[PDB]
């Protein structure tokens, strides 16, 4: 399912990683928070 | 700059005050530096008495060149110019 | 990066020189050459796939290389090499397009031995790689454009060792 | 090593196939096989003789600049050839 | 310059060079030959050039070559003069390429700092550029003045 | 041909995933220690 | 990192060897204390905290190195010292429950030492610091965990001196 | 960074000593040259520009440096130059407020050496440079400031060769 | 350089402070491993080609390293490698028998990470040398000596990485 | 250093290569110009002082680099800077002869650029030096040899730029 | 080196300039003040040892300098610091000899901050006792040379702050 | 080569090449296109070479192939005759750059320590080298064949 392609600039070279490498690593903690919605204001955030 | 890359990520990464990509990417571009044949932390300071040489752990600021076997190293006379050896073979027999 | 054109005109600017008669003299000779290397540009990119498939069949594959023990042994492994090889023949295309070898060192060689060092990367297998991909290369665009893009796969390959 | 060549022969190293002698001599006799090479040399010899006391011959361009070069350089670096104001204001002077 | 602004630009996406990419590295091949032969043309009158530009100039600004002109005085002119040989020899660089490119680097990036520390009036200099164009022009052939014209007018416009 | 270098490293690349790191590297990404209801999972684990 | 059912694979696949009898004979001898390794685990954060101010007791403060010219002067610096105390007891844990001490090289130990040379840092009372903080440990955990925690204690002590 | 307050300060708080009376005379030294301090600062500042133009003239342009093969040739080069230029400036004028240089090596001289060797910089051009400026600012500020703003660029100066 | 003794002596020293019981403790607790590690010691130096021999044999030698474009391609080179393998084996004696790690950064590790750098050598290559020759030393010493042999064989090769 | 004929030996001796047609077409290319590189040689050791005359007669003195306060001010740097120019001129004789610049940079171009900032040496003055120098050159050695002997000139010149 | 002659000479060489009215003002400044520097040097250098001794007694010893933790701590460094002390008073009598401080940078300053902070030397320590060595000097020498001698221990101490 | 050895001196007393550096060169390069065929021949024997180095070295001392030697074995034989493939190979360098320069760092220096540690018997390579002489020797004209010889007999020398 394709490589993951990392675009550059005009200074520095696009590289792409095939995907199955990157997929007997690690995986990746991220930590996202929301988008807010917009029933009245603000987010609530609607997290724990 | 996979090195050099490989330092900044690191947690010591702020220990180190030189800086490295500006300094690395103009090296690249560059004709060799003089330095010792080995690091650039191999040479001493030039003082009357010391013996004193730059640490690595201390505040680090590694800096290394390709440097070849067959490069010659360019060094300064202290005295006149043109006694210099490299150009005059017989130069320190001349005079003082 | 610089091509041959700009390769001239900085050598130029350095010393403030308006364009001479020995200047406009390499600047021809790349001209002239111009077409032929677009020509074999087509061939190559258009071939790409079936030329890393022949240079692995004839240099890599089939082998202690890929076989447990070996740096191509696993499909990530593998694909991470063929992935590469992509990369050398893609730049050394630029390289002949440009008639500079400049953006070799800038953008794939700068780092790479010691990187392929600390990976335990096979230097000697990869020089291989490279130059099984120049003799493919060199029948698919014949007489014309054979010499000119060979030397930019031999830049890459005393470039590693 | 790098030190000691210093002070025994009034030099910095100048390459890396002078420098490798001696650490492929230091690590089957030590202190004292390096210290006999650099006594024993032919260069030794030629320069320093018999009697005189070895002295400092050559520094590298950072110790050079290390004695000089506070103050930096007083100087201009003046070109053949540059159109140049200096010293027309106070050349006019002098006519006045 | 037109190969450096392109086989980089197909490179920051991985790819090989475009089929309609390498047409643009035609056009200017054969323009190419043009343009150096215009480039040669300029560079054989310059010192021609740069006089007449530099009268044209002192006509319609005379305040630079006046008590308090950046300009005043025989090497204040004499200064001027070589920068407005320095802007022609850029051009015929320009012209070659195909792309401006090198010339930007050389000459515009960083001269309003330049000239603003000399305090020379970027303004004037522009139109020593404008006076040049006129001479240049008069040397070349419609086709080919125009084809130089552009470049020209580039850098009137980047000292602005 | 090169002019520099920046150096190499150890780098220690990551064949596959095996729930122990999976686990552990999860932890970490956090910052914390066993979640009361993750140490169960080495047990299972463990278990079997 | 690895660990021990990790390390097993790892060391086998660069031999390209099946596990075979051997190698499944240290996985049991790993599986068959892991149970004790997770309660030990549970004490040792739930205490967390408690270890850390009974070994500061013992082997830290009430000291020179808490005075004006010790390198625990300063909230702040007192503060970066139980910190960095809550490092090792945290990762100690970690290599104790893989049964591995490769983490403890990766992520603690690299460059350690010589970052504690630049700022300072006394290394002898690090080292009291971690021998303190075990001892507390071994008393919390039990016969049956008491040896397992106490060797990676032991592997961050060696890894400074 | 520290200044001249702040240094006396932390040569105390080491020793974990109130401030005794030869602490409070050397605060005073500083506090006795404070206004004189300000009025040089406003004077350097409103006239920034114009020191940087006459140092340059002085120090600088009409030379082998700004034509083809200099290092300030080019105006992206040149505009580095004055660039840097106004940074010497800026910074020995916080370093003489604060009566202290710490400042200049911090922010400024760490690293600066290498970095100049590197990109080919000329250092005694740079020196010179500073000096010139030094040259104009001690007449602009008079008598009351000379001497305490031109120490710092002779910190300056002395720090790179 | 120090021992485990002298390392004592000068902590105490700069306290200015007569040995004490927890002083007096830790010496006890060198004394009392000290003839296992003279034992060690005419193990290791008797057995010291052989060890390397082994070494190289599992860990470097059969191998792209000894093929052309590799580091230890040529006698010269070759002869550089095991001469340090000699190196390493050597300290790390030195370092068991005072019971210190000090000299291996004294005299061994300071600047060597960019000396490999500079001279292109393979840096995770060499540490499998060393972590081979631990192996090795590790069979012939016994159970008396395995584990503290080998920390400093250890503590040599997360210097490098 | 290196020299076409083994540039091409040690660029293949890193890939384990056979000499191949390729290889063998460049030593012939290298065979092919020979003589002509040693005839031009000849003319240049025999011109040397007559090259260094009028090349400093069109690019250096009657000028204020030879004037007081310029860096060929004296007779001791005046013959110091000729010494120089009798240097390039004999290793651009090498570099030619041998149809490689390699000599060019380890033994004349390290650390140069340095030394000549830290001396106050003028770069943009000792390339017109250098370029004036090959001018003379390109008239004296003929049609034959002109542009062989003009590049490593000109390698020299964007050496110290 | 230079002295208030060769200082006058040198500035005067590199404008080819014979010596004007405003050189000889100069000179003769300096010759008028001669006899009265020589007498200065035979007091300082007849009571050398006093003059050390008296100045560490009030700026140096007594206190936590020499005392466990203190860098004049151990007999090897307070010999090294008394032995340090003896240069700066002995070069300081070369520069108020030669009139000129020329000597003071080249022979002493030149790298000594960052040696001192290499080593942890205490800079604001150090200078303490080249201005206690400054006021038995001025005591010894009288109203005829205070003033000139002074200069350049404040020259010293301005150079290492 | 001899341009390497000769140039160094050269750039050594800060001079141009002398009338006779210079003759050298043009006697030397006369010599090629020969030097050229003899390294072609060898090159294209190579296998014969060794192999039949390899029984006459083994006949003059077996003892290496047996329980306790160093080459005992297929694959500690595999290693032999490899190490003797690597020789001749250096020797034909040699031949085409008229001296030693890459043969000797190469192959010589540190040739003692890297044998010495794998305790392979050195002195029993230097026979081994001396049988390849023989065969090379055998399918090389008289003249080619003597000037071929001379860089066998260094590498013997050298060894020991
Ligand atoms: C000719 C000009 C010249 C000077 C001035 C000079 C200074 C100098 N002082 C040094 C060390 C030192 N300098 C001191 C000085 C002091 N300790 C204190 O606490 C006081 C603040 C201060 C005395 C007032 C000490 C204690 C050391 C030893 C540092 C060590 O243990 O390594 C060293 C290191 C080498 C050595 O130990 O001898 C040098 C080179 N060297 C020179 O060639
Ligand atoms: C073998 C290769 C090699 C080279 C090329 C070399 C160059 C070199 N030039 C030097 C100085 C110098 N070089 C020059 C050169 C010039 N002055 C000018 O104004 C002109 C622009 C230029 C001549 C065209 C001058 C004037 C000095 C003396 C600087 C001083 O007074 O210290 C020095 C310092 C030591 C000495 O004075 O001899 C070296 C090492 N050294 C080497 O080993
Ligand atoms: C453990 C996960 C894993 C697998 C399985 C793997 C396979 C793998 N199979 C390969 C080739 C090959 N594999 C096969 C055949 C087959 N393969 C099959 O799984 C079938 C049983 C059979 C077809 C019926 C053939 C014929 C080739 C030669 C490649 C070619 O077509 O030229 C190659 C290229 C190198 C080589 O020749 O060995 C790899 C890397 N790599 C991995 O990391
Ligand atoms: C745009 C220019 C560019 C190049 C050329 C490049 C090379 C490159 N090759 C890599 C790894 C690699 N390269 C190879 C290559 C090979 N394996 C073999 O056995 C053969 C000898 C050879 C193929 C012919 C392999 C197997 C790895 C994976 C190493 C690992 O497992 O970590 C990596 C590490 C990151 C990654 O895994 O992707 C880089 C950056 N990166 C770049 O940005
Ligand atoms: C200058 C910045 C700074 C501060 C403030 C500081 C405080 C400090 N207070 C301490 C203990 C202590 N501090 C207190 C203080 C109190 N007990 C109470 O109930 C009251 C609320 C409070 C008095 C107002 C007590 C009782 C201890 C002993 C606690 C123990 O030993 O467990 C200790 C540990 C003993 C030692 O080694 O010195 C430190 C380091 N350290 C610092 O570096
Ligand atoms: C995740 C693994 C990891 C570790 C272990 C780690 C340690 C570490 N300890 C540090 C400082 C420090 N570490 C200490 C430690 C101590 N002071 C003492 O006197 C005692 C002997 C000791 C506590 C027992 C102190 C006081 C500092 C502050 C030094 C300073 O003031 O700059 C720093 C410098 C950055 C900072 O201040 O936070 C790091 C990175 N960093 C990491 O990323
Ligand atoms: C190739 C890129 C490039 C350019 C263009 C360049 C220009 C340049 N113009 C300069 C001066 C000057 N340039 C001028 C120009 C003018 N006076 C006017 O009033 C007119 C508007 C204008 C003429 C059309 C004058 C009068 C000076 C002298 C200013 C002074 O000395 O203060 C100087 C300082 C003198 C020197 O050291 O050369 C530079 C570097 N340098 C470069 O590297
Ligand atoms: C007393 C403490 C000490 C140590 C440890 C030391 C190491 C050291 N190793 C060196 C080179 C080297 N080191 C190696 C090592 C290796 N090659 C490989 O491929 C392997 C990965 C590895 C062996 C396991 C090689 C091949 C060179 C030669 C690099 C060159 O050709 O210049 C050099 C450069 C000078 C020389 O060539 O002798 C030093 C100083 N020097 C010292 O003074
Ligand atoms: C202060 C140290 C110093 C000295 C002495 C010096 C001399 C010097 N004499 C020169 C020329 C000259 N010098 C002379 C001198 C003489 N002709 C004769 O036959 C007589 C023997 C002699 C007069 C007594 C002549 C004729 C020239 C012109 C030579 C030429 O142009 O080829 C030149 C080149 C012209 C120039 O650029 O100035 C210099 C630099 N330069 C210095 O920096
Ligand atoms: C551990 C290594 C070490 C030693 C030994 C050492 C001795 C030492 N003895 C001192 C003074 C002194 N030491 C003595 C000792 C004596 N008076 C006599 O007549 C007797 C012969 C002798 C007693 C047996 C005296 C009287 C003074 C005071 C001298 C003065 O103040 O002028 C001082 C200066 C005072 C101070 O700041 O501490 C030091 C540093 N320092 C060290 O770092
Ligand atoms: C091109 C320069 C060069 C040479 C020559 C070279 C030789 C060399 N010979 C080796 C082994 C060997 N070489 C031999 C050779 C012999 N046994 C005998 O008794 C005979 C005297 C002799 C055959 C004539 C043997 C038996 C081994 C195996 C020794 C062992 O494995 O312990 C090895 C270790 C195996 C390997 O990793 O390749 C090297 C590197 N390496 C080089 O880089």
């Amino acid at each position: 399912p394709a490589d993951i392609v990392r675009p550059s600039s005009e200074d520095r070279p696009g590289l792409t990683l095939p995907y199955i490498y990157k997929l007997s690593a690690d995986s990746l903690t991220t930590f996202k928070m929301t988008a807010i919605y917009g029933a009245d204001g603000r987010p609530k955030v609607n997290l724990s | 700059n996979w090195g050099a890359a490989y330092d900044l990520y690191n947690y010591a990464a702020p220990r180190r005050k030189v800086p490295q990509f500006i300094t690395l990417f103009a090296d690249y571009t560059q004709p060799l530096p003089n330095q010792h044949p080995y690091g650039a932390g191999n040479d001493p300071l030039e003082i009357q008495f010391g013996a004193i040489f730059k640490n690595s752990t201390i505040n680090p600021a590694e800096r290394a060149a390709p440097i070849g076997k067959d490069v010659k190293r360019i060094l300064i006379r202290n005295g006149s110019p043109t006694s210099n050896e490299r150009g005059n073979p017989t130069g320190m027999s001349e005079g003082a | 990066m610089q091509d041959a054109i700009t390769a001239v005109i900085n050598n130029y600017d350095v010393q403030g020189k308006y364009l001479d008669g020995a200047a406009l003299d390499k600047l021809k000779a790349y001209f002239t050459t111009g077409a032929v290397r677009v020509r074999a540009a087509a061939v190559i990119s258009s071939n790409a796939t079936t030329i890393i498939k022949e240079a692995a069949a004839k240099a890599l594959i089939y082998s202690d290389l890929t076989r447990p023990g070996g740096n191509m042994y696993t499909t990530r492994r593998y694909a991470a090499c063929i992935r590469d090889m992509d990369y050398f023949l893609r730049y050394a295309t630029y390289a002949m397009l440009a008639g500079d070898p400049s953006i070799l060192d800038e953008r794939v060689l700068n780092g790479l031995k010691e990187t392929y060092n600390s990976l335990g990367v096979p230097i000697a297998a990869t020089v291989g790689g490279i130059q099984a991909m120049k003799e493919v290369v060199g029948g698919l665009v014949g007489p014309d454009a054979a010499k000119e893009a060979s030397i930019y796969f031999d830049y890459l390959s005393s470039g590693l060792s | 090593i790098e030190y000691i060549h210093r002070r025994l022969l009034g030099r910095p190293t100048y390459d890396r196939v002078e420098n490798n002698r001696y650490f492929d001599i230091a690590s089957k006799k030590g202190f004292y096989g390096v210290v006999d090479a650099m006594l024993n040399s032919n260069e030794y010899q030629e320069v320093f003789g018999e009697d005189v006391l070895p002295y400092e011959r050559y520094l590298t361009p950072a110790g050079l600049s290390l004695r000089k070069g506070r103050f930096g350089s007083s100087d201009v670096l003046t070109t053949p050839g540059g159109i140049t104001p200096r010293g027309d204001a106070a050349r006019m002077m002098d006519k006045i | 310059s037109v190969l450096t602004k392109a086989i980089v630009n197909a490179d920051a996406e991985a790819r090989y060079l475009s089929p309609g990419e390498l047409d643009r590295i035609k056009s200017f091949v054969a323009s190419g030959e043009r343009r150096l032969r215009i480039a040669q043309t300029l560079t054989e009158a310059r010192e021609r050039i740069v006089k007449q530009a530099g009268d044209q100039l002192f006509q319609i600004r005379p305040d630079v070559v006046s008590p308090g002109g950046n300009a005043y005085g025989e090497k204040m002119t004499a200064l001027c003069l070589r920068d407005l040989d320095y802007y022609l020899r850029l051009v015929t660089y320009g012209i070659v390429a195909g792309d401006v490119t090198p010339i930007e680097e050389i000459g515009i990036i960083g001269v309003k700092e330049m000239y603003n520390s000399l305090q020379t009036p970027i303004p004037a200099v522009a139109e020593g550029v404008r006076a040049m164009k006129n001479v240049a022009t008069s040397l070349l052939s419609g086709d080919d003045a125009a084809e130089a014209g552009f470049y020209f007018d580039y850098l009137v416009g980047a000292m602005q | 041909s090169i002019r520099g270098t920046s150096g190499s490293t150890v780098a220690r690349p990551r064949l596959f995933r095996t729930v122990m790191t999976e686990t552990i590297n999860g932890i970490n990404a956090e910052d914390r220690y066993p979640n009361s209801g993750e140490v169960s999972q080495l047990d299972q684990f463990f278990g079997d």
